[PDB]
C-alpha cells in the first residue's frame, strides 16, 4: 500500500493539472487532449519533452500551472503532503511515517520526518536565490515583468531537473555567458545530488565524516563529469554543427554545460541532432545513469550503477566481497541494484520496441527519445514534435514509469507472498 | 493417489522411495536441509519445511493429498502437533510413527488414524527367529494360527508329504516348498511347535 | 592458467588459418591481410561474417580449410587436443583434465573426458548422417563433385553454429523447402543446444529423470523459438520486402526459421535490411540471447537468461530465494550470470561506440553488426562488406571475445588475488 | 605515525578512540565482526581479520605501521602467535597487553618491545586508594619518592602553607593545591587550605605516610 | 602418477607439500575451507568435499587416481566409510592413517591395501632415542638385524678404524662415518674417530648394545 498511494497520487496530478491547461485561460491557441496530457505528464514526471512550445502555446496562467507541476513533481507527491498534513495540525502516525520512508527510498525510519522539513526548506530557500542571481541578466534584456518572471521559471526547472524553457531556443542563446551557465548548472547539479548527501554535506563539514553514500555521489558525480566534458570536447572538437564555429572559451563551456545535463536535467547549448553517432551513444549510457538516490533526478541512479560495477570488478578478480570505501556492502544492496537496473532495461526495450512499430523515424531518434523519457532527462534529436497520437502515449506511460520508479510501479500490483518454506539446491551452467 | 511422507529418516526414506518405484505422486518434507537434498531425487516433489507450522502447511497444499504419513517418532512435540494440524486441515487418513506407549496414547485422542511401530513390530518379529532358529518368517493371522515358514532340518531330507502325517497328527497344512529348504506351514500355534520338535 | 591457455591457444588457430588461407593455392583472387584473417577469425570463432563471398573467393582446398577451422572452434579447441593425445596413447592426467572442465564451463571434474568422447562421436556421427540426407537434395541440382560437397559443408556449417554457405544468396534460394529447412534447423538447434543436454536425454529417456539444467534448456529453447516464431510472423506479414510475395506455406517455412537462426546459427531465408524495424530490435534481444553453456553456441546462454529473469522476478514478487521447477538456485548461480550479463553488455556497448566512431554507417546497422559479432551469429543489415581496416580489427576483437567468453578472457589478465580479510558493513540506498 | 591496534577490547578499543581523538591514523584490526562495526567510525580503517595468519597479516600493510598494539590478553595463544609475526616481519615497536607471570615471559622471549599489565597496574593503583582513603592519585617517581594528590580534612582546615611544617620537619615539598576548579601551581607563603581540597605534595614514600596520620 | 589425499591435516598435509614439491600431480580433498585454502599453492588442485558421500566422492574424478590416501586419523566412521567407498570404486592402491589397534583390524577388514601409524611409528623410535643416547636414527632390516647412525663419545676420540676390533668381537660393520659434516662411504682401515662423528654401523640387533655399552 505504501507504493500504492504513491503511484495513485502521481498519476492523479497529471489528470488534475492536464484540464488546469485545457482551459482557455492557460492557453493561447486550442490545446488537444493527449498534448495537454503530455504536457502534464511531462512536468509532475520532471521531464521536459514539449510537443508544444512552451513559452507560445502558454499563457502566464498557463505557465504558472506548469511551475506548480514542476514544483510538486519534482520533489516529490508525498514530501508536500507531509506539509499539508503539518500546517493542518493532524497528528503524523507511525503509518503516516511509512509512507514517507517509501517516498524517499530510505531502509529506516528514524529522522525521515525532520529530512522533509530539512529539504523543503533549502529548496525553496536556494531556488528564491538562484533567481536574484539571475536576476541580474534576465531583467535588462526582457524588462520586469518577463525578465522576473523568466529567472522565475528557469530557477524552479533548474533545480527540479525539469528543462522546460520559455524561449523557443532552450538555453542555445547563452552558450557562452558564464552566469547563465553558472548558475544553472549549480542547480540542477546540487539538485540532483541527494537530498540525503546535501543534509549530510551541510552537518558535517569534514569529507572523513561522510556517510558511505555521501562519498559514493562526490567522488562519482565528480569522476562521471570529468569523462563527460572530456568526451563531448574531444568527440565534437571539429564538427560543424555543434562546437565547431566557436572560441576556445566557448567550447569549454558548451563541453561543459553538455556533459552535465544528461544528469538529468534536459537543457542545451548545441544542437543534438547535429552531434555526432559516436557523441549521442556515450549521451545513452549517460542519461541511463542518474543522480542521486534521493533527489529530483531520475533514471538508475549513479550508486546502482556504481554497486553494480565494483561487484562484477571484484567477481572478476576473484574477491568474494564488494568493497567501496574500504567498506564492504551487503548482499541485499546488490539484488535490489540488479531488480532496478534489469527491470528498467526490460521497460526501455519495451519502449523502444513499441516506437518502431508505432513511429516512422530513424532508429537513433527513437532510442535516443526513449532513453530521455525513461530517464526524464528530456533532450530531444527533433521526435517528440513529430510523434503520431499513439507515439505520444506510449512515452507519457514510459515517463511514468522512470520517474515513479520501476520497482515502486512494480510493487503497486505484484503480489507479496510470504512463503517460509525452501527447496533444494538445482546446478545450472549460467556460462 | 498423491501420499505425503513428512520427516525423512529410516521410515519415512523407505517409503518415500517405494512409492516412488511404484510410480506415485509423493511428496517429501522435512525440516533438514541435507535430508531433503538426499530425497529430492527419490520423490516427485521435496521441500525443505517445518510441518508444525500451519503457515508452511499450506504452502504445500497438503490439503490436496489423500494420504499423509507422518515418519516423525523420536520428537513427540513435533509428531503430536503435525497430526492435530493435519486433522484440523480434514485429512482422510493421517498415519503416524509413534516411540513408545505412552506416544501411541496421545496420538490416538488427536485423530490418527493409524499408528505404526516399526521398531516395536520388527523386533518382536525378530525376538521369534531368535528363540527358534527353525523359523524364518511368520503372519499371525489370529492370536493362536499363524502361517509359519519354517526351514527343513536334516531328518526331514529326503521324507515325502505323504510319509509327513501333519495334515492328521500335528493337525497342520502344508502349503508350498521352496528348495534344507524352505517349508511354509499353516496351523495352530501350539500344534506348529509340536511339528517343529518332533521333525 | 586454465583460462589462460585456452585464450592463447584460440589465437594461436586464428594465425594458422591466415596463413593457410592466404597461400596461393587456397584462393581463387587476391586476399587482403585483413580479410585473410577476418575469414579465418570468423571461422575459428565459428560466426559467419563474410567480407568475401566463400564460394568464389576460395578454392576448393580454401573451403577445406575453412571447415576444418569451423569443426575445430565449433567444438573447442581443447576437445580435439585430448582426442590427439589419446589417440597417440598419452594418459591424461589432472593438470590436463583441468583445461577440459574450464573450456566446457563444467562445475566438477567428474566425468569431464567421458563427455568429450561422447560429444566427438555424437558430433561426426550426425554431421555424416545429416550430410547423406542434404545429398539426396543438392547432389541432383549441382553434381557429385559439387553436391556431395557442398552437403558436407553445410551439414558441418549447420553444426556447429556457423552460418557460412557456399552459395551467394546464404539459403535464400531455399525458402519453401522442407528438406534443408528440416535439416539444417535440426542440426544447429541440437548443435547449440548443449552437449550435457544431449548426454543427458542420449542416458536418460524420461523427462522426469532429467537435471535441473537440461530441463531449462529443453523447455526454454521450445518457448522462445514459439515466441520468436509468432513475432516474426505477425511483424512481417504485410513487408513487401519480405515474406509478402509468399504462399502461406512458405511464410510459416521463412517465419520458423528466422526464428530459430538467429541463437546463433546465422542462416538465412530472408533479407534483414529489408526487414521492419520492429522484427530487428527483438532480433537483438534474440541473439543476445545464445544457447546451452557447453555447445557451439555462443552469446549470454538461454540458462544465464533464465536465472537472471527468474531472480528479479522472485524479488519483485517479495520471495527470498530462486526456485525454478522446485529447485532453489544458489547465491553463486546468481552472481556468475550477472558478471557473465554485465560483462557482455559493456563490451557490446564499447563495440557500438567504437564502431560508431569509426564507421560511416545507419546506426540501427551498428547496433545489428556488433551483437551479431558478439553472439556469434554472423547476421548482417548490408554493413561487413562496407566496413574499414579499422573497423574490421573492432569486429575481430568482439568475435574473438564472444566465443571464448567475456569470463574466460578477462581471467586471462585477471590476477586473482586471494585475502581472508573482511570489511564493516556500508550502507548505500540503491533505489 | 601509523598506529596499528590489534584486538578491539575494552583495553584495545580505548586506544582506537583516544588516538583518533588525537588525530592519528589507526588500524582497528579485530577476529569479531560485531567490535568492527563497532570501532569502524572510530578508526582510519578497520578490518575484521585474523592476526595469527600470515596472510591476512600481509594483507593490510602492517609493515608500515611503526607502532603494533597487541591488546589480546585472555588468548595467549593468539597474543604470543602475533607478536611472533610481528617480531618476524620487522615492526618496530611491538606493545603487547599480558595476562599473567608466565605469559609476560612467554613475550618476553620472543621479543615483545613493551609489555603491559592493564588491570594488573591499575589493582595496584586502587588498591593504594582502598588502603589510605586520603589518596586520590599518584605516581612513583622511584620505589622510595612518589608525588600523592592527596585529600584535605578538617583538622588541616584554616591552616596556611608556612603552619604546615611539611618543608622542615616531613622534609616533603607540596606542589599544588586544587581549589573547587581553581589550580594553584607552586603556592607561595601563604596559602590558607580548605576543607576538602587537593594536597599534591612530593616527598619520600615514607614521609608522606607520616604527614597524613600527624596531620 | 596421480595421487589424491583425503584429509589435510599434520600427517596428510605433508604428503601433499612433499609430493608437490617433486613435480607429482596432487588433488587435495578436504572438508574444511580454511584447509583447502591453505593448501591450494602445495597442490595441483584442491577441493572442499566430504568423502564419506559416494556422490561428492565421483564429483572429484577419484576414479582417475592410482593412489589414494586417506589421511583421516582421528574419526573413525570417516576413516572406514571413504575406504569403503574407494574399495567399491576398484581404485588400486588404498593408504590410510589409522588411530588404534582396533581401528587397524576394521581397515584391514574393508580392503585397506597399507594401514599407516604415523605418531605410533615415531613414538617408538623416539623411545629408542630416549632410551639411548647414543643413538640418532636406526633402520629395522629384521626383528634381530639392524643399522645405527651412533654419537662418538669420548672414549672414541683419537681412534683409528684398525684399533677398534669392532669386525672381530662384535661382528659389526661399520657402513660410514659422518666426518664433520662429510660422509665416508665405506671407510677403509684406518680412519681417525674424533669427538662427535656420525658412525653408521651395522650389525645384530644384540650386538650394536655391547658395542655402546663397552665403547
Ligand atoms: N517438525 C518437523 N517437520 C518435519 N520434519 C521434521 C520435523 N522434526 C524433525 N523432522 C525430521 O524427521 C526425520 C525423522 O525424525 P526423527 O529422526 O526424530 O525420528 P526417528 O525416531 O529417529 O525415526 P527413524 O528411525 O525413521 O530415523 C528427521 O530427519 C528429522 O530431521
Ligand atoms: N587472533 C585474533 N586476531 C584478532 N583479534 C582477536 C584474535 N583473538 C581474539 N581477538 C579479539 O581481541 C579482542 C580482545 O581479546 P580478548 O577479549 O580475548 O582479551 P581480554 O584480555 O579480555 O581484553 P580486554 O580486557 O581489553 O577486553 C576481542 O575483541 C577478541 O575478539
Ligand atoms: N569426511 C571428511 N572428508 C574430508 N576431510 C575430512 C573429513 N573429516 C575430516 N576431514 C579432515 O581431515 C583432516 C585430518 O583429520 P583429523 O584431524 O580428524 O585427523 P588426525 O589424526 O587428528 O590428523 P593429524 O594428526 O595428522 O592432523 C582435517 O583437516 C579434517 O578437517
Ligand atoms: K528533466
Ligand atoms: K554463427
Ligand atoms: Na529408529
Amino acid at each position: 500500500t505504501p507504493p500504492q498511494v504513491l503511484a495513485i497520487g502521481f498519476f492523479l496530478t497529471i489528470i488534475i493539472g492536464a484540464v488546469l491547461l485545457m482551459l482557455p485561460i492557460s492557453t493561447t491557441k486550442p490545446l488537444s487532449w493527449i498534448d495537454a496530457l503530455f504536457t502534464a505528464a511531462s512536468a509532475t514526471t520532471v521531464t521536459g519533452l514539449a510537443v508544444v512550445d512552451t513559452g507560445t502555446q502558454f499563457t502566464v496562467f498557463g505557465q504558472t500551472v506548469i511551475m506548480g507541476l514542476i514544483q510538486i513533481g519534482g520533489l516529490g507527491f508525498m514530501t508536500f503532503a507531509v506539509l499539508i498534513v503539518m500546517i493542518l495540525g493532524k497528528k503524523i502516525g507511525l503509518k503516516e511515517r511509512m509512507l514517507v520512508q517509501e517516498a524517499l527510498n530510505q531502509p529506516t525510519i528514524g529522522g525521515v520526518i525532520g529530512l522533509v522539513k530539512v529539504l523543503f526548506l533549502f529548496s525553496i530557500s536556494i531556488e528564491l536565490i538562484a533567481a536574484l542571481i539571475l536576476s541580474i541578466r534576465l531583467v535588462p534584456q526582457y524588462g520586469w515583468s518577463s525578465g522576473l518572471f523568466a529567472s522565475l521559471f528557469h530557477a524552479i526547472s533548474a533545480f527540479n531537473n525539469a528543462g522546460f524553457s520559455l524561449w523557443p531556443d532552450n538555453l542555445m542563446s547563452y552558450v557562452g555567458d558564464p552566469t547563465v551557465n553558472l548558475v544553472i548548472t549549480f542547480l540542477f547539479i546540487t539538485g540532483g545530488i541527494g537530498f540525503t548527501v546535501l543534509f549530510d554535506v551541510m552537518k558535517n563539514r569534514r569529507f572523513k565524516t561522510f556517510s558511505l553514500h555521501t562519498k559514493l555521489m562526490l567522488t562519482g558525480t565528480l569522476m562521471l563529469n570529468a569523462i563527460a566534458m572530456l568526451t563531448v570536447f574531444i568527440l565534437e572538437y571539429s564538427n560543424p554543427g555543434t562546437l565547431g564555429h566557436l572560441h576556445i572559451v566557448d567550447k569549454l563551456w558548451a563541453s561543459y554545460f553538455q556533459a552535465v545535463t544528461p544528469r538529468t536535467a534536459g537543457f542545451n547549448s548545441l544542437d543534438f541532432g547535429s552531434m555526432r553517432e559516436g557523441t549521442i551513444v556515450f549521451t545513452l549510457l549517460l542519461m541511463f545513469i542518474g543522480a542521486g538516490s534521493a533527489s529530483t533526478a531520475s533514471g538508475i541512479k549513479l550508486t546502482t550503477f556504481i554497486v553494480i560495477l565494483t561487484s562484477v570488478i571484484a567477481y572478476l578478480r576473484g574477491k568474494k566481497e564488494t568493497v567501496i570505501f574500504r567498506r564492504s556492502i551487503k548482499y541485499p544492496i546488490i539484488i535490489k541494484a540488479l531488480a532496478v537496473s534489469v527491470t528498467s532495461l526490460f521497460i526501455v526495450f519495451l519502449g523502444i520496441f513499441a516506437l518502431t512499430i508505432t513511429e516512422q523515424a530513424p532508429f537513433l531518434q527513437i532510442v535516443f527519445e526513449t532513453f530521455s523519457a525513461f530517464g526524464t532527462v528530456g533532450l530531444t534529436m527533433g521526435l517528440t514534435p513529430e510523434l503520431t497520437t499513439a507515439g505520444k502515449c506510449i512515452i507519457i506511460v514510459i515517463m511514468f514509469i522512470g520517474r515513479i520508479g520501476p520497482l515502486t510501479f512494480v510493487f503497486s500490483f505484484a503480489k507479496t507472498e510470504q512463503s517460509n518454506i525452501r527447496y533444494p539446491d538445482g546446478e545450472v551452467f549460467t556460462g | 493417489k498423491q501420499f505425503a511422507v513428512i520427516g525423512l529418516g529410516r521410515f519415512g526414506g523407505s517409503i518415500c522411495k517405494e512409492l516412488h518405484r511404484m510410480g506415485h505422486e509423493v511428496l517429501a518434507v522435512d525440516i533438514n536441509e541435507e535430508k531433503v537434498n538426499a530425497y529430492a531425487s527419490y520423490a516427485t516433489h521435496a521441500v525443505i519445511a517445518n510441518a508444525t507450522e500451519e503457515n508452511e502447511l499450506l504452502s504445500l497444499g497438503i490439503r490436496n493429498f489423500e494420504y499423509v504419513i507422518v515418519a516423525i517418532g523420536a520428537n513427540i512435540q513435533a509428531s503430536t502437533l503435525t497430526t492435530l494440524l493435519l486433522k484440523e486441515l480434514d485429512i482422510p487418513n493421517i498415519w503416524v510413527k509413534a516411540q513408545n506407549y505412552y506416544h501411541h496414547k496421545v496420538l490416538e485422542k488427536i485423530g490418527a488414524d493409524r499408528i505404526i511401530h516399526p521398531e516395536k513390530d520388527m523386533g518382536v518379529k525378530i525376538a521369534q527367529s531368535l528363540s527358534d532358529e527353525n523359523v524364518l518368517n511368520y503372519i499371525d493371522l489370529s492370536d493362536e494360527y499363524s502361517i509359519v515358514e519354517l526351514l527343513a532340518t536334516r531328518k526331514l531330507d529326503s521324507k515325502s508329504i505323504i510319509d509327513l502325517n501333519v495334515r492328521a497328527k500335528y493337525g497342520c497344512t502344508i502349503l508350498a516348498i521352496k528348495h534344507q529348504d524352505c517349508l511354509v506351514i499353516m496351523g495352530h500355534k501350539k500344534d506348529i511347535k509340536r511339528f517343529e520338535n518332533e521333525g
